[PDB]
Formats: C-alpha cells, sequence, structure tokens
C-alpha cells in the first residue's frame, strides 16, 4: 500500500 | 485532552494499553508524541492525570518489554523527567 509514513498513534491522534 | 485518538481519561487508558502491546509500532514519534503530552500537560499542570499515564506505561512497557518497548520505556521516562526538572526542578519517581 506505502502511506509513505504509517504512524499509529499519531495517525489517531490526527484522525480523530 | 486528547491523546492517540483517545478523548476520555478512562479511553487513553485502554487505547494505549492496545497501541503498546498489539502493534507492530512505528518510528519512535509516536513515542515521542506522549512525552509532547506530558510537556503540555506540564504547562497545563494536569500532572495528575500525566502520572497516572506515566505509572500505566511504566506499567505496560515493564509488562511489554520486548526491544522497542525496553527502550521505549527509558526514553519516555527520561523525557518526562528533564522536562518536569525544567518546570518542577524535581523528578517524578513512579518507581
Amino acid at each position: 500500500q506505502s502511506t509513505g509514513t504509517e504512524p499509529f498513534f499519531k495517525q489517531k491522534s490526527l484522525l480523530l | 485532552g486528547n491523546l492517540a485518538g483517545a478523548v476520555e481519561f478512562n479511553d487513553v487508558k485502554t487505547l494505549l494499553r492496545e497501541w503498546i502491546t498489539t502493534i507492530s509500532d512505528p518510528m519512535e514519534e509516536d513515542i515521542l508524541q506522549v512525552v509532547k503530552y506530558c510537556t503540555d500537560l506540564i504547562e497545563e499542570k494536569d500532572l495528575e492525570k500525566l502520572d497516572l499515564v506515566i505509572k500505566y506505561m511504566k506499567r505496560l512497557m515493564q509488562q511489554s518489554v520486548e526491544s522497542v518497548w525496553n527502550m521505549a520505556f527509558d526514553f519516555i521516562l527520561d523525557n518526562v523527567q528533564v522536562v518536569l526538572q525544567q518546570t518542577y526542578g524535581s523528578t517524578l519517581k513512579v518507581t
């Protein structure tokens, strides 16, 4: 898939 | 009070409980997210709930001690303590 950077914590902390 | 998307105090606890035990977890930025939250809660003086997060991350990084999480324990603790030395002048001893 390659999202470039793949965070989890930071991802959700920006997605909410 | 948002932390890894978790808005409530019970949410952050349960979500970061999953984040540490179940995830392949990404580059150290995700650990530094909680470090940033420690620094913000230091500015805001909400260290009551932040101490909760530190002691629970101590619990979880000691329980999930595997390479990156072992390193994350030292990284998380140290960084909170140096910013807390800056503001309060004392290190928080959860141990």
